[PDB]
């Protein structure tokens, strides 16, 4: 309800050709982002204590 | 962790790492990752930039 | 008359147990006068109700409940079942029951297509026969009224609370669950003087409810729950008397097995500081100590008397800071606020003569940590300046049965991982000043981030953390990693460390504590001399700790002592006198041609010889033996042992050094050791 | 060598920030510097709306959530059993069936 | 290095945090604890001994005093006593109420009982602010009166055996010791057998006054209902005492009126019982005022703001009770069954039925939105009920499309059973916006046009002026829209009202309504059977066949039909007849049961209702703002002139679901066989065993209390509204802020609060403003501008007044609580006379009038000596005058120029001729005794005085006092230093009690005065001589009553 | 800085907190005007320069 969430498996016509030509066609432009290590980054110290205490 | 290849190497181990195996992991992986954008693009970024084009 | 105690009470487990002597009620001679309830089915029928009520309303009916007065439920097999049931054995049917149904009951033959039986079967209704049904839509108030008034309610379900559940039908007829605790056999007592329970009742005004025991203190959480909700809802109608009132009433006119060692007595101490630096009299402030243990209070004698809590040197006596150590923290009794000793003589707020004046609250608690499930070694976080030597050496200086429980050796320092490293982490972290732009010196640098009161500028000290952070992070992990590994290794010991995010970073093995006491540590870093880059460089590596540790509730330090100590103690004033060879023993590896120490155990003959028929042998594990003055190492490849195994009975040493009688093997671990 | 590493903080929280624990759990303050803030209000906001719901407490969606971690691939019941014996509890062997031990359909049937 | 200045880290007192709990204290509040008793002596005063006496002596054989025989003594046998104040030293309570207020003899520090509240940077611990004492002794007073509040309990007696009394009966103490008491209690019993002073004390007494003297036996074999004593106790506490039983007193009731009040509001669904003899004096203080109860409504409203989640799960709950108690269910299948029969043709490709079922979606969940919405009647003023948006067509619809369609029919059946006021002007709008297009009507502007969102016509302003004056819509252009008009008109449901509850002892909370009236939306029609069946004569019936009339002229329009087949139109009209003519009880539940069950419901809400009045299509009154005030402006006194411009608005809407009310009024049914009469009296009878209600009365009667205590305290330090007296203020005192305020608000609450035993929120409400102008008032506005304001009136506070009689008896006793009152004087004396420096002569005194002296002020300039010549120091005439003379000096300056002067001016004290009087007005002291034979020298104690005098703090004067001897003894040279103004030593009790007589230093006989009762033969017993004097003993009235549940008195018949 | 030095107001944000008292004011509608205000001023900030 919050976000333009996408869900798929590993068959390539479950995902989402038009955004990503709709993305790359000019004169949009694309910037792609990743985040290394979230299973790592994700801990108590700040996350499972906020979300946790939140819900 | 008990390694077949490997005969001896069998043990326990203590990590902090989120668990992969979970049927979250991802669900919330999406919901920080929309989060955490959402507050960069609304709070963090406006308050430590001052280019206008950026603004 | 009946009286209730914010406790669990049992017919026999209170009787043996001195639960009234606990209180503090004084001794009654001949125990004829008085008599237990018991009510632990009673919580957990209340734990089952709240399962599918709200708290409130149940409480608010169990309230309304005479305990004085018999009454028992009889479950009924749904509407089908009964009819089968009665269908066999026809005496059972009750005289209110229909003739045509009855007659047709009797019909001794196969009535499924009869139709006539059937039409009365739609038309049956349990409510006809019998008058008191719950029928699982009741509310508890009305539960509790028809349980007040008769003795034998109806019911058609096993939600229900008050009174023991009896069946009416065998077994074969109800599907529901085997609930065996409150529900008896299909088949199937006298109040004395003054009757104990354990929840409040308003129904006469002959009951009585035990004030003396804050109602904040209350160990067990559902009864804490129970008296909350009395006494916030009908305060003003409770009779509230007085342990010494409840001994007076117990003694107007006549004056004129195996035993826990995990369960303690403690007390609230009330004292007031006073500055007697002239001959006259100053009271400064009024303060309450909480959670101190009867037993240390009688072995180091105190009394309603002036002490002075400082030596000639100008540092707190030792038997003080074990005092202030094993309690749980002191408040302030004007402003109830959590109140930190000055550990210094500087001259703003210092302690040197205090007043006793009395104790209040008494109650027995549990010293299990209960989270020390599995045999593990033990880390505890605790912040710098917080007497670390003092304490080893005091608890080095303890041995009680022959044991010497906590020997220095089995200890470890939180700066024997930073030493290691050839650049140590102090001096490593001395160049900082080296990355910083603007500052050319540590001394600058010190003043730079701090203040003129000596309290670091937030903004520096996040600089001072960035450039920190790093250092923390890729050096003295890995060093950490490998130290708590080979420790682990070598044996089970207890580890100091200073944050526990360096304790998660190296992945330490075992249970994690986090402990905090009741004094303004800064300032000892600020006093003590001897310092490696100086008092003020020590405060800044301080409050960088504190920074790099993460957002958790500190505990008290009191509660690791209270386990060390009280048992062996306790178990010390039963078996004293004892046999040393009946009453000792031991477990550990054995190997075929060998026996290493794991654990060591102290109980009684009745309990050593229960321990001695237990599967020690499934548990499994690698010995490695090298030839020093001899030398062992073990890996336990599998579980570890459940603490519960040694029970709540019978003391155990917490620490073991693996090390043979002054090659690689399999072991498994035997109670080798006996009489 | 994937479960050694773990996060750099390089602005963490400040402590003055928490309050006394519930159960075990803390609350942190609405005046924190730390941009948690926002991140506290939608994680809050998203349970709220996320409980004043009919369809949660339908006892078939329950049920639906219920099953659904139900599989039969593994799931290490093995360390379940040494537990539930160190706590004494039996469960049944299922001995004879000529099935796998190592499901997580085994486990929900012990 | 020696810093000192880290340890000095402050710790604040009071936290503010986000606030949750709001709910949980709207849902249940803590109830205060106002009955507690007490079985000690009923006295706050104690005597204690300074010095020890002279036995044995030279001079009398110690034969003669009776400490050598171990004869009990009710007065200390010392050489010097005095009175020390101690809260309950001799009590045996119950509860406590930890307030309590404990002193140490004079011979002690007792500096930080007056460094408590605003000495925060007093680094001193010897040392105290002088500009706070006025607020120190406030809270301390305010502490003495929570400490002492409590109730006096009758133990027990027994007859005297021994001749030392006419045979008496005397009172036996509740402890572990007596023989203590029994000599303390009664001085008069004590024989007398020699000529010492406590011999002569008692021996000038009478005999006759002694132990019990009146009772109330009422029963045989019972306890007696009170008795009179007379004992040692202290009229203070006494007349206190009397306060507050007198108090309770008035809130006292008794079983037959808890009968008759709990049938009223069972409403005769539920019978009671009392008993009908004589009976043992309970006490059951339930009955509060209609102030009171407007007051704590106020108070709640204002609490509940703005804010959603206050108040939903209230709503919940409310519903919850509704689902429990009422007879009416939702039908599984009526819908399903009664649309399965509709003929239609196979062969099209839309199906009515199936459209309708899908878009229905029937559920029992869909109940709960409807209970929810019949509880939100009750609570219009603050929260408003409306249709969600969600609920509306996406893009507005079209009346092309049978979906579209269907959304207009629920959301018109719908919409007439919320609160929101504007629900016609949406309901026509609907269908205007659906038929945009089609057909045309003449709006207003150019914003609010025919196609913008119906859900967006939300305010008075907004309604067209089409729909108000209907000959606009073109009867030719627009029939379907006229006919709506028309209908919308006419048949809107009409307001009513019921009467509920019982005031006769819950009070009335209504505010902007008549006491025990409760309005409805919709039009009440009592039943008059027992047993209901089927009818269509509901306005609610009523309005369903119009919207499905009005359907099925909108589907036979002749510019409408052609664009359909024929047998679609059949279908339509064929489901749109079955519509009509469905068979639903609940709009005859909702005419002629659902009133009943809320007014049952009413009386034990934990939330009284809040309700304005329900106006159907009448613009000029709807009402658009309700506000309430808690503050004054600039220099406007009364809340009539300021209410207006000095209030917060409050109210929120809440949003709920179309489709769910619009199933729930389409299916229910009531059980096969009901007996209403039967199915109340089963269903109603568990929920009237409860007591909340009678908890809250005591909770709001503590809420006025302290708010009333609060301003009155606040008046004698601040600048105030309100008339009142000043007993304090020659105690020097700072000026004070908003700040300030704040703090001292917030003490008197945590005080309070502990005092009560409360965990939850009490006057931090009010404690988010300036407390220095409070006021209490509530108004609403409708369209037309007329404004109803509701001002209530204060009731008188028990508490307040003691604490005001607290203050008058402290004006005249303040040396008993350890305070002095005047100025002071340093100055050399050397003599051997033995006169006490707290009673100074008066030759040794100079003031402002004296000829000779110099007074000083702002502006001193030193200017030194040189060659010889003396240094000089300016006087306020402007003249410079050497170091010497007698000189007065405000405590300021000396304050502001500590070091320098002390520097300049010590030794000419010390050893010169001069003298300096420092203005005080009041301060704490301290007494040294030295024995009157040996040197004795102050200099040591004057100089620490003048030298730990700091500009921000100071210590205790100290003062030097000889001991008072019964022989004949030698004299020794003694120096003085400090004097005192006045006479301040009204501590004494009795010197050399023991002895015969008093030969040498200050003598002080027992005083007679407060012992007025035993020593004057003919005044009446119950005499007291408040404030001048507090009297040592009285007459004391001791209770039995009992206090028993409700429960155990009032049984219902099951 | 010298003013702020010597100047004896001190600005404390929890006032505005503690006036609206809103974490939130309606967890339904997603228009809030109390939390949008709070949200806007940002009280947590302390640069006051």
């Amino acid at each position: 309800h919050m976000n333009l969430s996408t869900t798929s498996g590993s068959a390539v016509i479950e995902k989402v050709i038009p955004l990503g030509v709709y993305a790359s066609s000019p004169p949009n432009q694309s910037i792609n982002i990743d985040i290394s290590a979230c299973d790592a980054s994700i801990t108590w110290d700040f996350f499972l204590s906020v979300i946790m205490a939140a819900i | 962790v008990n390694d077949s290849f490997s005969p001896g190497n069998d043990f326990t181990h203590m990590t902090t790492t989120f668990p992969s195996g979970s049927t979250a992991t991802s669900t919330e992986h999406t919901a920080n990752n929309s989060t955490m954008m959402e507050t960069f693009l609304t709070v963090w970024g406006p308050e430590h930039t001052d280019d206008p084009d950026v603004l | 008359a009946y009286i209730a105690v914010p406790a669990v009470v049992d017919s026999r487990s209170s009787e043996a147990i001195g639960l009234l002597e606990s209180f503090g009620v004084d001794a009654g001679a001949d125990a004829n006068d008085v008599s237990y309830q018991d009510h632990d089915y009673v919580l957990d029928q209340l734990q089952y109700m709240l399962d599918g009520y709200e708290a409130g309303d149940v409480i608010d009916a169990l309230v309304h409940k005479n305990w004085l007065h018999h009454s028992v439920y009889c479950l009924l097999p749904p509407k089908s079942q009964l009819l089968e049931y009665w269908k066999s054995n026809p005496s059972a049917i009750p005289d209110n029951v229909d003739r045509r149904l009855r007659k047709r009951l009797m019909l001794k033959k196969d009535l499924r297509k009869d139709d006539e039986y059937n039409q009365l079967a739609r038309a049956f209704k349990i409510s006809d026969v019998y008058a008191p049904l719950i029928s699982s839509t009741t509310s508890p108030m009305t539960m509790i009224q028809n349980l007040n008034q008769g003795e034998i309610v109806y019911t058609t379900t096993d939600r229900v609370i008050g009174a023991r559940i009896l069946l009416y039908a065998p077994r074969k007829y109800y599907a529901s669950t085997l609930s065996f605790t409150m529900t008896k056999c299909i088949i199937p007592v006298p109040h004395s003087r003054f009757n104990v329970g354990t929840f409040p009742s308003i129904a006469t005004p002959k009951c009585f409810v035990m004030s003396g025991v804050d109602i904040e203190s209350i160990p067990n959480e559902f009864i804490k729950l129970f008296y909350q909700r009395v006494k916030s809802v009908h305060a003003n109608i409770l009779n509230d008397i007085s342990p010494q009132i409840v001994s007076d009433m117990i003694n107007r006119k006549r004056l004129r097995s195996h035993v826990d060692v995990y369960k303690v007595d403690v007390v609230d101490m009330l004292f007031e500081v006073v500055d007697v630096a002239d001959g006259l009299r100053n009271v400064s402030r009024k303060l309450t100590m909480h959670t101190v243990p009867v037993c240390i209070l009688e072995m180091l004698g105190i009394e309603i008397a002036d002490y002075c809590i400082r030596q000639e040197d100008g540092m707190l006596t030792d038997w003080f800071l074990l005092l202030t150590m094993l309690s749980d923290g002191l408040t302030d009794r004007r402003t109830h606020c959590q109140y930190l000793i000055n550990p210094s003589s500087v001259p703003p707020d210092v302690i040197l003569n205090i007043s006793i004046t009395g104790f209040i609250n008494r109650h027995t608690i549990d010293v299990m940590p209960d989270i020390y499930d599995f045999v593990k070694p033990i880390g505890a976080v605790l912040p710098k300046g917080s007497f670390k030597s003092t304490i080893m050496r005091v608890l080095d200086s303890i041995s009680i049965l022959g044991i010497q429980i906590m020997p220095r050796a089995h200890v470890v320092d939180s700066d024997e991982v930073g030493e290691q490293m050839e650049p140590t982490f102090e001096q490593a972290v001395m160049e900082i000043y080296k990355g910083i732009a603007g500052v050319d010196s540590l001394d600058d640098l010190i003043k730079w981030v701090l203040n003129s009161d000596l309290i670091p500028h937030d903004d520096r000290l996040g600089q001072l953390f960035q450039a920190f952070l790093p250092l923390a992070k890729d050096l003295l992990a890995p060093m950490a990693r490998k130290f708590y590994d080979n420790s682990m290794s070598e044996g089970r010991l207890l580890t100091f460390a200073h944050a526990d995010s360096e304790l998660l970073n190296a992945n330490y093995f075992g249970h994690l504590l986090r402990l905090k006491i009741p004094y303004i540590t800064e300032v000892n870093l600020m006093i003590r001399k001897n310092r490696e880059g100086g008092e003020l460089f020590q405060l800044v590596l301080s409050y960088l700790y504190k920074m790099y540790a993460t957002s958790a509730q500190p505990k008290w330090f009191g509660s690791l002592l209270r386990l060390l100590i009280c048992p062996w103690l306790h178990m010390e004033k039963l078996i004293g006198e004892a046999d040393p060879a009946s009453t000792s023993a031991e477990i550990g590896w054995h190997i075929p041609r060998g026996f290493i120490p794991y654990v060591s155990i102290r109980a009684p003959r009745l309990v050593i010889e229960e321990l001695m028929e237990k599967n020690w042998g499934q548990y499994h594990a690698q010995v490695i033996v090298t030839d020093q003055l001899v030398s062992a190492k073990a890996v336990i490849k599998g579980n570890h042992l459940p603490v519960k195994l040694v029970s709540r009975f019978a003391c155990f040493t917490l620490t073991a050094k693996y090390e043979m009688r002054l090659a690689a093997y399999s072991a498994r671990l035997a109670f080798r050791s006996d009489l | 060598q994937e479960y050694t590493q773990s996060p750099e903080i390089k602005v963490p929280i400040p402590q003055k920030d928490w309050t006394g624990p519930i159960g075990e759990i803390r609350i942190l303050k609405d005046t924190t510097s730390s941009i948690a803030r926002y991140l506290y209000r939608t994680w809050y906001l998203a349970a709220a709306r996320m409980a004043a719901q009919p369809r949660t407490w339908d006892p078939l969606f329950q049920a639906i959530m219920r099953s659904q971690y139900v599989t039969a691939r593994g799931g290490s019941g093995a360390a379940l059993r040494e537990s539930l014996y160190a706590i004494n509890v039996s469960l049944p062997d299922f001995k004879g069936l000529p099935v796998k031990a190592a499901t997580k359909i085994f486990q929900a049937a012990q | 290095e020696f810093i000192s200045s880290w340890q000095n880290h402050p710790i604040v007192q009071v936290s503010a945090d986000v606030e949750n709990k709001k709910t949980a204290q709207l849902l249940h509040a803590d109830t205060p604890r106002l009955v507690t008793w007490d079985a000690g002596l009923c006295t706050s005063f104690k005597i204690v001994p300074i010095v020890p006496a002279q036995v044995p002596q030279d001079v009398l054989a110690y034969t003669f005093f009776t400490s050598s025989y171990a004869i009990q003594s009710p007065f200390p046998e010392a050489a010097v006593s005095r009175i020390v104040v101690h809260t309950r030293w001799a009590s045996n309570v119950d509860f406590d109420r930890d307030s309590s207020v404990i002193m140490a003899p004079p011979t002690e520090n007792n500096i930080h009982l007056f460094k408590q509240l605003l000495n925060t940077e007093t680094l001193s611990v010897r040392g105290a602010n002088p500009l706070m004492f006025r607020a120190n002794v406030l809270h301390m007073l305010l502490e003495f009166v929570l400490d002492n509040l409590y109730l006096n309990r009758h133990t027990g007696f027994s007859q005297d055996h021994t001749p030392f009394t006419e045979g008496a009966n005397l009172r036996s103490l509740p402890g572990p010791d007596a023989e203590k008491w029994y000599s303390i209690m009664y001085p008069t019993r004590m024989g007398t057998p020699n000529v010492s002073k406590i011999c002569n004390f008692v021996a000038s007494c009478v005999r006759n006054r002694v132990g019990r003297f009146d009772r109330a036996q009422m029963m045989n074999g019972a306890m007696s209902e009170w008795v009179d004593v007379f004992e040692t106790s202290d009229a203070l506490t006494v007349s206190i005492r009397g306060r507050w039983m007198a108090r309770l007193a008035r809130m006292n009731i008794n079983p037959t009126e808890i009968e008759w009040a709990l049938t009223e509001c069972a409403q005769g669904y539920v019978t009671v019982t009392s008993p009908y003899a004589p009976s043992v004096n309970r006490l059951m203080p339930y009955r509060i005022s209609n102030a009171e109860r407007q007051i704590s409504q106020i108070i709640r409203i204002m609490n509940i703001g703005n804010n959603a989640t206050v108040i939903q799960p209230v709503l919940q709950d409310i519903s919850v009770l509704l689902q429990r108690i009422s007879p009416l269910q939702i039908d599984p299948t009526i819908i399903s069954n009664t649309m399965s029969t509709v003929s239609e043709s196979t062969t099209q490709t839309l199906s009515p039925a199936s459209s309708i079922l899908g878009k229905l979606r029937p559920s029992n969940s869909d109940f709960s939105s409807f209970r929810v919405a019949l509880a939100g009647w009750l609570y219009n003023g603050v929260v408003t009920t409306v249709i969600d948006d969600s609920s509306y067509p996406k893009d507005g619809g079209s009346v092309t499309s049978l979906e579209n369609l269907w959304d207009f029919f629920i959301l018109a059946l719908a919409l007439p059973l919320t609160t929101d006021p504007c629900a016609p002007v949406k309901a026509f709008m609907t269908l205007a916006n659906m038929m945009v297009g089609f057909e045309t009507i003449p709006m207003d502007n150019q914003i609010y046009t025919q196609s913008r969102r119906a859900s967006a016509f939300s305010t008075p302003h907004t309604w067209p002026r089409c729909f108000m004056n209907i000959q606009l819509i073109s009867p030719i252009d627009a029939p379907i829209l006229r006919q709506w008009a028309e209908i919308i008109h006419r048949y809107w449901p009409n307001p009513s009202q019921i009467r509920y509850g019982a005031p006769n002892v819950f009070g009335s909370a209504n505010l902007f309504t008549p006491p025990e009236v409760l309005l409805l939306p919709i039009d009440h029609q009592p039943a008059n059977v027992t047993t209901p069946t089927l009818d269509f004569t509901n306005e609610l019936t009523n309005w369903r066949a119009r919207v499905c009339e009005l359907m099925k002229n909108l589907v036979d329009n002749q510019r409408y039909q052609p664009g359909w087949t024929q047998s679609l139109v059949s279908s339509m009209r064929g489901t749109l007849d079955k519509l009509k003519l469905i068979k639903s009880m609940t709009p005859m539940y909702l005419q002629q049961l659902a009133p009943v069950e809320l007014a049952v419901i009413a009386p034990m809400l934990p939330f009284p209702p809040f309700q304005v009045p329900y106006v159907r299509l009448d613009r000029d009154r709807v009402p658009t703002m309700v506000g309430v005030t808690r503050q004054s402006r600039d220099t406007i006194t009364q809340p009539a002139l300021s209410l207006s411009t000095t209030n917060t608005t409050v109210g929120v809407p809440l949003a709920l679901d179309a489709r769910a009310i619009t199933v729930a009024l389409l299916s229910g049914k009531y059980p096969p066989d009901l007996v209403t009469n039967v199915w109340y009296a089963d269903a109603i009878y568990p929920m009237y065993a409860d007591t909340e209600v009678f908890s809250n009365l005591q909770r709001d009667m503590i809420t006025c209390e302290a708010v009333q205590t609060l301003v009155t305290l606040v008046a004698q330090i601040s600048e105030t509204q309100y008339p009142v007296d000043r007993y304090l203020d020659w105690i020097p005192s700072l000026r004070a802020s908003a700040a300030t305020a704040a703090t001292f608000a917030e003490w008197v609450n945590t005080s309070m609060k502990t005092a009560f035993d409360l965990s939850d929120m009490l006057l931090e409400p009010l404690l988010s403003g300036d407390p220095r102008m409070t006021q209490l008032a509530i108004q609403y506005q409708q369209y037309n501008g007329r404004t109803f304001n509701i001002i209530p009136e204060m009731p008188g506070s028990v508490i307040a007044d003691c604490v005001q009689l607290t203050a008058e008896v402290f004006n005249h006793e303040y040396n008993l609580f350890g305070i002095a009152r005047g100025d002071i004087i340093i100055g050399r004396v050397q003599s051997t006379h033995l006169w006490s420096p707290l009673a100074p002569p008066p030759d040794l005194v100079f003031d402002r009038d004296t000829p000779g002296v110099h007074i000083f002020g702002r502006d001193c300039r030193i200017s030194f000596g040189m060659n010889g010549a003396a240094p000089m120091i300016r006087d306020e005439t402007g003249l410079m005058v050497p170091f010497e003379g007698n000189w007065i000096f405000p405590l300021a300056l000396w304050q502001m120029n500590t070091r320098y002067f002390n520097q300049q001016f010590d030794a000419w004290i010390k050893t010169g001729e001069l003298r300096i009087r420092i203005e005080m007005g009041a301060y704490p002291y301290m007494l040294h005794y030295y024995d009157p034979r040996q040197y004795a020298n102050a200099w040591n104690l004057t100089s620490a005085w003048l030298e730990e005098i700091t500009p921000t703090s100071i210590p205790s004067v100290p003062f030097m006092v000889p001991i008072s001897s019964d022989h004949d003894i030698s004299s020794a040279p003694a120096v003085q230093y400090i004097i005192s103004t006045e006479y301040n030593d009204r501590s004494l009790f009795c010197t050399n009690s023991s002895s015969p007589q008093t030969i040498a230093g200050p003598d002080k006989h027992i005083p007679v005065e407060r012992y007025n009762i035993l020593t004057n033969p003919d005044a009446p017993p119950t005499q007291i001589q408040l404030p001048e004097v507090v009297d040592l003993y009285n007459v004391v009235t001791r209770y039995a009553y009992e206090t028993p549940p409700i429960t155990a008195v009032v049984m219902g018949v099951p």
